[PDB]
């Protein structure tokens, strides 16, 4: 979800927006910001926690060497699903 | 890609652009990070 | 080292003990060297850690949680030799190759602490305690790094 | 699955040829400058 | 100063200073010199570009990367102006035609737009502006370049409180049409003149002396509101310019006291070729009409910036038009021109 | 082994200067040069019709880096800094920082179009095939600032492309 | 490939060999672009035993 | 009679970034050395390097 | 792509089959080449008995290669100095009787042919066998590796900060490139990056030789010095 | 280990020796290097920066290192008798484009950290 | 030990002026050394 | 109409010189021999305008082709001068563009931009010879998109 | 040698050069101050300055060593060292397919008499020498600035040189001519800091100095 600035200036995920006193502002106007309006902070969010009955489950994340390295993921924390720091895939211990 | 169509995923475009340079759809540097020396914001009112 | 692996089973994971909004724990990574207890117990001379468990599934830790809290805490980050205990506030900030190491002084207490200031592009991330012995060995308190 | 990397056939290849194989064509030294001097003496005539 | 506006660097290309000069028509001359010096020690010149982006291409090396930003703007629009000066914090004007077109009165070049770009500016927020006036600016004279000058100085002063507004003399540099003007008579004919140059005494200026002024009028504060003239270092009588120049250039001199009624007509025949006034009845009385004084206005002698002397540099122009017999020759080969002045 | 090159020797009998003097009166091997060029006349060209004819590349191609995204949608790069460490241009400029999630993400990641050298090893770099060479080449610009990619355009690339680069690995890991 | 007969003699005697046996251009003989999967070999010393970095 | 081929009209610092660079990006360096026979500068930095390693290539 | 430690990538299925389609068409090419050039006369007395240099004063002006060979001087590296696999194949090195700008001219089109009996034997010689050195210290572990095993993690990691730790000493390991011997002088003092390389340039010495060859010959000539000397601009000037 | 190998000053008067005719060459190199190359500066301020080049490093008493900068001075005057040098690089030495660097400690503290 | 008409070079060598560092790079740089120590985490 | 005159003059001019620029090669580095393909049959740019006549009086377009010099610094650009216009140089490849591989070198100034105006910007190292055919394409629609003798009539 | 990683020593060459190296070293014990061999069968014979001549003339001359290719004339700085700047020579023989090496100690300001009369394809290396590590050499013909920019200040490899220079360029409008500023980078070269502190190599390592 891309957000405005006051002055009209869509933000970046990272936060970027520049003040209207801001001199660098001028590059802006006849002209345009990319935004990867794919905010990469809501395209996970959405993503739902898969449900494995295990203490300990393997992360390599699909595509079997097309992914990450497969750091093994520790679930036995109820108050907390176990997300992988690689890929962010949340991952679940069924609720006992 | 009519015998072979491309993995679908939500995130590709969904319309290929071409060269945007000297239209007005150009691409402009600029600074992607935040600033992270912020100044005292002085308060008001009294006087010394 | 080797130049490869033999290990074909799986692996071991920790429950990431949470202590301290100052120093991060990733306790799958621990190599259970206990340097991190020792340092403590005879150092800070505080009991805070502890290694509950056994064999394989001894773990590092305080068992009950708590939040260890020693003037000197910021310290066992750098006696850690893996990343099972790292800086929260520069975690994921730089990294060794971009800081150009720079020594100095602490000021933040009258002992005059030697540190080793982590400037990476003009910003300062991280302070080293620089070991000169008498004035602070290589320990630097938390209010100082 | 055994190895399936870039092979040459068990035959290796088709012996590929590496000589300077210039065609020697033309005439007979003679013949050229007879035809030479035949045209001539018809052009005269 | 602004977040970001505040300065640093050792002056270089990539030093950012902090002066956001957004200059007006810098397609020319003085703006080619002016952003060279504004580019040298790293600024964000601002220059709103109307004609082919071509004959703009030029400046852009004098710029770090990203810092000559090429704008799209017409003088009728009053938004064209108000997005080039949003930013800027300071405002160097140089719009004006030394020649006429039919679609820009005279009036315009000198009263409308100056007036045009000086109000917006100021509602804008900007802290200074700089508009270019004459040295001999006078609305009673008979010269429409002094007559809209003169007017359109005192609108900008009116309207700009802060508008520190420079007066320079006959400026001199590579592409004055002064110089390479005064060397064109020989080309033209036999240097139609009037009075034989026996009538007008003027003080030209090197233009690097006055681009380094406004600069200079930059980082001054106190400038604001002041009306410094900028004025060369000796005065000329127009006759000495004449020998002078014909000389650093090795050209046939042949002078003539042509009077100003028939000098007139060749004003509007030089007009009349429908791609380039080269020379307009406003320039026959130009040259004619001598610079007065102006003691009492400040100088860029007490601004820190000295006068350099004419003779000093004159074949960086004039070589050019030395012939190939004598395209070696300098300065000390030719006798310095009578120094007619204070 | 080895082999002479200009050891021929000249026979001087009656044919053999014939054939000598017959050459230089009447030239043959300037004829023969002639009948070389003619030839060639009637043999098709080789002239790629530009821009609808385009030539042939290889799925390795190299070129107008553009970052990925996991199926799930978050993008690859960890900020493992890795390609930074090994681009021998230093062409990449990434600065880490933790994200609200609590996994990095470089919120700046420049990799200066004019200073990279495409050779390829930025992808060699980060485990997780976070930045590849794209097949593009077709982004010729007219500004020198428009080369120096950011974090925004990196994505958008990747992106853009992404289906065309996905089957690029996948035919290639094998490889790698 | 593509020429005519006529021409090819004409080429051919011009140049005085034959350009129809071999020529410049790939027709056919190209081997296909998409190839199937390129199972690798492994390394020499890979091997789970007697294998240390101390040899 | 007497000929001078000046050169430096290219002259680009090349082993004066090579000190600063580690072996691996040392590597494009050699492929811009020789601009028509690249690959043969690759061989000689390949056999230099793994001459100092004391390890060969495989003979694959 | 030749990396130290083996070669980076394998070579893409079917490649080698495309080798052997170009290889078995370009004799035809050199065959027309050597019509088009060599037989004419003009390149001959253009080219021909234009800068000669004696065997002698080749090689004490430290020329190489083609410089070498060319004139007379009976020299190879492959042949004498093997390097690599080049003992194994089979070749002819065309050295010359007089040694001028067109027997130089001759001596590198033979060596083409003899450039393609090397390919020949070799294409036909692939081996099973791993495209580099079974020793991730200096050798990239494999991407199936690298995110299965801890080992290869760490190894291709710090491959990729720093490199590979080179054992302190120098050398002159030198090869013979198409235009002339290329060598390094690669001092290393021990740690994961090199002290000082200095790059023998084969030009060199070969651009110095302008002098003479150029002397007592036309302006032409000079230009006819420098395209059989193919003088190129990246190694004289580094 | 004071005695070491001199290059060409054998004393102090040779060092001074070879400085003589350098400048008595250079001397006479000013006005037509000028005129040659176009150069529009005068003859005047091109000898006397010679002159102030000269004292520039006319401190160090080290016989071995004084010779060293006249083989060095010796070599830049032969490069730009033969018109190798252009106009960029005469100029070169004429110091134009930056401004003068601070010289009282208020300049030093107005432009920056700089010391 | 090496007799070829040696100088007796009394004062410290100063090859300062050889390189031709920028006047303002050689007295405005202060100089320093010392020994590295340990990065504490290794 | 005065518009539609100057209209159809404006697209004579332009029609003829983006078609047949004549590119004058200043080839330092690999960026050189790649270009220098672009000659080669595969990629003939002969085939619209661009040609033989070389003779730098005799061009339009300079393509700066390699790694650029501070020596090479003056006589690259007193080229530039001596080429009469309309001038417009192409940088080639990563060197010439920013300096590239050897951007913290002591022998190589940053880029073309510092020495000549740069027009058009080519990304590669090298980049691909049919990748500069896109360049010059892309130049030849950049004067396609000019309006010289329009903006003389609003003047 | 049955594994296949490292490559396999040749010790019948390598006794060989050995043997030679003492043949050199008793003709001439005046100059060699230590001859020594490395695993990589390279031979390197050390000379002292002055001895720049008969080394290589008798390198380049005797019936048993004639080593007349001169391969490279390089320098290497060692800022630790008093004679910091290497000469270093380098010497192939064509009949006994071998290659010598021969290097120096030198300071910044000791010549060397030109070896171009042994070698002189050591002439334009001489001029390189001189322009790129600045050590001047006596007697030299032409010993020119060949390589650098005209009228350039110091010598870039000198290890007291930064790699980005001194002095930057850029055209000047009002000069209409290239200038020469004083550098200023859009970048600052990131330097990396790759040195693991745990010992490389238990064989090259320096003992307690
Ligand atoms: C002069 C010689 C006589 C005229 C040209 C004769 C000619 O081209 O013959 C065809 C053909 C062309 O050369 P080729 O290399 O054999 O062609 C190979 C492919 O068939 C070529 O394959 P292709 O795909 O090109 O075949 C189709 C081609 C076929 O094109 C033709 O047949 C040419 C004539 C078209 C009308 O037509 C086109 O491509 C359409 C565009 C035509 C362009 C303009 C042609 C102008 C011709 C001359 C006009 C008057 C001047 O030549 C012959 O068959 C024999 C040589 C010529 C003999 C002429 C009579 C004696
Ligand atoms: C439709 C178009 C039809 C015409 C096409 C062009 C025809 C002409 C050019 C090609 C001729 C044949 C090419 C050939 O075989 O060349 C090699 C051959 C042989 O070249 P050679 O150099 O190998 O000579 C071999 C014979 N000895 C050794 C004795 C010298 O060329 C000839 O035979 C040429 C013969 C005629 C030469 C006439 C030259 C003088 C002309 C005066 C004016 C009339
Ligand atoms: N000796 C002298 O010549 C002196 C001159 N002045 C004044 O200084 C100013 C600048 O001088 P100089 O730089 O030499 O002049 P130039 O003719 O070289 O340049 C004038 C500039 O004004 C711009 N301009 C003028 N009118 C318009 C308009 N209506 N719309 C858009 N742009 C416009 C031009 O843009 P474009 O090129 O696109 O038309 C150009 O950039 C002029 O007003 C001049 O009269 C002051 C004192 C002395
Ligand atoms: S110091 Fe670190 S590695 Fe050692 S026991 Fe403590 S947490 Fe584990
Ligand atoms: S860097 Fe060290 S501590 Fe961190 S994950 Fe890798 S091996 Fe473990
Ligand atoms: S391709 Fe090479 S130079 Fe370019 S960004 Fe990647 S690692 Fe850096
Ligand atoms: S190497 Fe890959 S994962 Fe690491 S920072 Fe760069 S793009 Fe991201
Ligand atoms: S951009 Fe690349 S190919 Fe072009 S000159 Fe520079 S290094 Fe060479
Ligand atoms: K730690
Ligand atoms: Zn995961």
């Amino acid at each position: 979800g891309v957000r405005t600035s006051p002055t009209g200036e869509k933000v970046t995920h990272t936060g970027q927006a520049y003040d209207d006193g801001d001199y660098r502002r001028v590059r802006f106007s006849d002209r345009q910001k990319e935004v990867n309006e794919n905010f990469a902070i809501d395209l996970i969010a959405e993503q739902p926690v898969s449900e494995v009955g295990s203490r300990v489950i393997s992360c390599d994340g699909g595509g079997g060497a097309l992914g990450h390295p497969r750091v093994y993921i520790n679930l036995d924390k109820e108050t907390k699903t176990g997300t992988c720091g690689y890929c962010g895939l949340q991952f679940r211990q069924p609720h006992h | 890609p009519t015998t072979k169509p491309p993995t679908a995923r939500k995130y590709i475009w969904t319309n290929h652009k071409f060269n945007v340079s000297g239209t007005p759809q150009q691409y402009v540097p600029y600074s992607t990070t935040r600033k992270k020396i912020q100044e005292w914001v002085p308060p008001s009112t009294p006087y010394k | 080292g080797s130049d490869r692996s033999r290990f074909l089973e799986g692996k071991r994971a920790v429950e990431d003990k949470n202590i301290g909004p100052l120093v991060k724990t990733i306790m799958t990574r621990c190599i259970q060297c206990t340097r991190c207890i020792r340092f403590a117990s005879e150092i800070a001379g505080v009991d805070d850690l502890g290694t509950t468990g056994r064999g394989n599934d001894m773990q590092v830790g305080t068992y009950i949680e708590k939040m260890f809290m020693s003037e000197l805490s910021g310290n066992i980050i750098d006696i850690c030799p893996v990343g099972a205990l790292t800086s929260k506030p520069y975690a994921f900030t730089a990294r060794p190759w971009e800081t150009r190491k720079t020594e100095s002084i602490d000021v933040m207490d009258a002992v005059g602490s030697n540190i080793v200031v982590s400037t990476r592009t003009g910003e300062v991330m991280r302070i080293l305690p620089r070991m000169h012995e008498d004035i602070n060995e290589e320990w630097i308190s938390d209010k100082t790094r | 699955s055994k190895v399936k990397q870039d092979m040459p056939p068990p035959g290796g290849y088709g012996p590929i040829d590496y000589k300077r194989n210039l065609p020697r064509r033309g005439l007979s030294g003679y013949s050229m400058f007879a035809v030479g001097i035949g045209t001539l003496l018809f052009g005269y005539w | 100063l602004h977040h970001a506006l505040i300065p640093h660097g050792k002056g270089g290309r990539s030093s950012v200073s902090g002066i956001v000069a957004t200059v007006f028509g810098a397609t020319g001359f003085l703006g080619r010199y002016v952003v060279n010096h504004l580019g040298r020690m790293g600024s964000q010149v601002i220059v709103p570009y109307r004609c082919e982006p071509y004959d703009t291409m030029h400046l852009r090396p004098m710029g770090d990367l990203g810092q000559i930003i090429f704008m799209e703007w017409n003088g009728k629009d009053k938004d064209s102006i108000r997005k080039v000066v949003e930013h800027s914090n300071v405002v160097i004007n140089l719009v004006g035609r030394e020649w006429e077109t039919k679609n820009f009165d005279f009036e315009d070049v000198f009263v409308k737009i100056p007036h045009a770009i000086a109000q917006v500016s100021k509602e804008a927020g900007v802290e200074k502006l700089i508009h270019i006036s004459h040295l001999n600016a006078d609305i009673k004279s008979p010269s429409r370049y002094l007559r809209s000058k003169a007017v359109g100085e005192k609108e900008v002063r009116a309207a700009f409180p802060e508008a520190t507004i420079i007066k320079p003399s006959d400026i001199f540099g590579r592409e004055d049409r002064f110089l390479n003007y005064f060397a064109s008579m020989r080309w033209f004919g036999g240097v139609p003149l009037i009075s034989l140059g026996k009538e007008t005494v003027k003080q030209p200026v090197y233009i690097v002396d006055v681009s380094k002024g406004i600069i200079n009028a930059i980082k001054d504060p106190d400038a604001k509101g002041k009306t410094f003239a900028f004025v060369g270092p000796n005065r000329y009588l127009l006759f000495d310019l004449v020998q002078y120049i014909f000389a650093v250039a090795y050209r046939p001199f042949l002078p003539y006291p042509l009077p100003h009624f028939a000098y007139r007509w060749v004003g509007r025949l030089f007009e009349v070729s429908p791609f380039e006034p080269w020379t307009t009845r406003d320039k026959v009385e130009r040259v004619h009409m001598s610079d007065m004084t102006l003691p009492h206005l400040p100088g860029l002698e007490d601004l820190g910036i000295q006068a350099t002397p004419l003779e000093l540099k004159a074949i960086e122009v004039l070589r050019r038009h030395r012939t190939y017999r004598w395209l070696t020759s300098e300065m000390e080969d030719v006798k310095p021109a009578k120094t007619v002045n204070i | 082994t080895y082999k002479f090159v200009n050891m021929r020797e000249p026979s001087m009998d009656m044919k053999s200067v014939t054939d000598r003097a017959a050459q230089t009166l009447l030239w043959t091997e300037l004829v023969r040069g002639l009948g070389m060029t003619l030839s060639y006349l009637f043999r098709e060209p080789a002239t790629i019709n530009y821009p609808f004819e385009k030539g042939p590349l290889s799925p390795r191609f190299r070129g107008e880096h553009a970052l990925r995204r996991y199926p799930s949608g978050e993008e690859r790069c960890i900020a493992c800094k890795l390609c930074e460490a090994v681009c021998p241009a230093q062409a990449i400029t990434i600065e880490a920082e933790p994200r609200a999630d609590g996994s990095r993400r470089t919120t700046r990641y420049d990799i200066d179009m004019t200073k990279c050298i495409y050779c390829g090893f930025c992808q060699e770099a980060c485990p997780v095939d976070a930045i590849v060479e794209g097949p593009n080449f077709e982004f010729s610009t007219e500004t020198h600032e428009e080369l120096l990619y950011n974090k925004e355009k990196l994505l958008n690339n990747g992106d853009k492309w992404e289906a065309e680069i996905a089957a690029n690995i996948q035919a290639d890991y094998l490889y790698r | 490939a593509s020429a005519t007969r006529v021409i090819q003699l004409l080429r051919n005697w011009a140049s005085g060999r034959d350009l129809q046996a071999k020529l410049q251009l790939r027709y056919q003989e190209i081997s296909k672009r998409t190839q199937p999967p390129p199972k690798l070999p492994v390394g020499p010393s890979h091997k789970l035993s007697n294998n240390y970095y101390c040899t | 009679r007497k000929c001078d081929p000046h050169i430096g009209l290219l002259h680009r610092g090349t082993e004066k970034l090579i000190e600063y660079k580690t072996y691996l990006q040392a590597l494009p360096y050699f492929d811009r050395l020789d601009y028509v026979s690249m690959m043969c500068n690759e061989q000689a930095y390949s056999l230099a390097v793994e001459k100092l390693l004391n390890i060969q290539p495989p003979p694959r | 792509y030749i990396r130290p430690g083996g070669v980076h990538q394998d070579l893409p299925l079917g490649l080698l089959d495309d080798i052997y389609e170009f290889s078995k068409n370009f004799s035809f090419r050199i065959d027309e080449l050597e019509e088009m050039l060599t037989n004419n006369r003009i390149w001959r007395n253009r080219t021909v008995d234009i800068g000669v240099v004696t065997a002698e004063d080749a090689l004490n002006y430290g020329f190489s290669g083609v410089m070498l060979r060319g004139s007379g001087i009976q020299w190879d590296l492959r042949k004498t100095q093997p390097y690599d696999v080049y003992d194994q194949v089979e070749f002819d090195v065309p050295i010359g009787s007089r040694g001028d700008c067109y027997d130089r001219y001759l001596c590198r089109v033979e060596e083409m042919r003899q450039s393609l009996r090397i390919i020949s034997q070799c294409l036909n010689k692939m081996p099973p066998g791993e495209i580099k050195v079974d020793d991730a210290k200096v050798s990239p572990p494999k991407r199936a590796e690298m995110k299965t095993s801890m080992e290869s993690l760490i190894h291709h990691f710090k491959l990729y900060t720093e490199g590979y730790q080179v054992p302190p000493g120098a050398t002159y390991t030198a090869i013979e490139a198409p235009k002339g011997e290329f060598g390094v002088y690669l001092v290393s003092d021990g740690s994961s990056r090199p002290y000082r390389c200095k790059i023998k340039a084969p030009g060199f010495a070969h651009l110095a030789g302008l002098d003479k060859m150029s002397k007592g010959h036309m302006l032409a000539d000079v230009v006819a010095i420098i395209g059989t000397q193919d003088i190129v601009f990246g190694e004289v000037d580094r | 280990g004071t005695s070491v190998k001199p290059i060409f000053s054998r004393d102090m008067n040779e060092a001074k020796r070879r400085v003589r005719e350098l400048y008595r060459a250079w001397y006479r190199e000013v006005p037509n290097t000028v005129h040659l190359f176009q150069l529009d500066i005068s003859v005047k301020q091109g000898r006397d920066k010679v002159r102030e080049m000269f004292m520039k490093n006319a401190h160090v008493t080290d016989p071995r290192v004084v010779d060293l900068l006249v083989i060095k001075g010796k070599m830049e005057l032969e490069e730009t008798i033969n018109v190798w040098k252009q106009r960029t690089h005469i100029m070169r030495f004429f110091h134009e484009t930056e401004a003068p660097r601070p010289t009282d400690f208020l300049s030093k503290f107005y432009v920056g950290h700089d010391p | 030990t090496q007799d070829t008409q040696l100088i007796a070079v009394d004062e410290k060598l100063d090859i300062t002026t050889l390189t031709g560092v920028p006047e303002e790079h050689i007295k405005t740089r202060k100089v320093r050394i010392f020994v590295p120590a340990r990065n504490n985490m290794q | 109409r005065g518009e539609y005159v100057v209209a159809k003059l404006d697209d004579l001019v332009n029609w003829a010189r983006r078609s047949s620029l004549w590119p004058m090669t200043f080839g330092l580095a690999c960026c050189a021999v790649e270009m220098m393909h672009m000659a080669a049959p595969r990629y003939d740019m002969d085939r619209f305008g661009v040609v033989f006549r070389a003779s730098p009086r005799q061009s339009d377009v300079m393509i700066v082709a390699g790694t650029l010099t501070n020596k090479m610094a003056p006589a690259l650009r007193k080229v530039y001068d001596q080429m009469p216009e309309p001038r417009y140089v192409v940088s080639m490849g990563s060197c010439a563009n920013g300096g590239g591989y050897y951007h913290y070198s002591y022998s190589v100034v940053r880029g073309c931009d510092r020495i000549v105006p740069v027009d058009i910007y080519v990304p590669g190292c090298p980049p691909t010879a049919e990748a500069l055919l896109y360049g010059i394409l892309q130049l030849q629609r950049k004067i396609k998109r000019e309006k010289r003798l329009r903006i003389w009539y609003r003047r | 040698d049955t594994r296949p990683t490292i490559r396999p020593r040749n010790d019948v060459v390598h006794k060989q050069l050995s043997a030679f190296g003492q043949y050199v070293a008793e003709i001439l014990p005046k100059y060699v101050q230590q001859v020594q061999v490395s695993c990589f069968n390279e031979l390197e014979i050390f000379i002292h300055p002055d001895g720049v001549i008969p080394v290589l003339t008798f390198l380049r001359d005797h019936t048993n060593a004639q080593f007349k290719s001169l391969a490279d004339l390089t320098a290497v700085d060692v800022p630790t060292r008093q004679n910091r700047f290497e000469i270093v020579y380098n010497l192939l023989s064509l009949r006994f397919n071998s290659q010598i090496r021969v290097k120096t100690y030198t300071d910044e300001l000791t010549p060397i008499e030109s070896s171009v009369t042994v070698y002189k394809a050591a002439n334009w290396y001489e001029r390189e020498i001189w322009d790129m590590f600045g050590v001047f050499f006596a007697n030299h013909p032409d010993l020119r600035r060949i390589l650098t920019g005209y009228g350039f200040e110091g010598h870039p490899f000198r290890k007291d040189f930064p790699l980005s220079g001194y002095v930057e360029l850029r055209y000047d409008d009002e000069v209409k001519r290239v200038v020469a500023e004083p550098v200023e980078l859009a970048q600052e070269f990131r330097k990396f800091d790759l040195n693991s502190p745990w010992e490389a190599f238990p064989a090259y390592r320096q003992p307690p100095e």
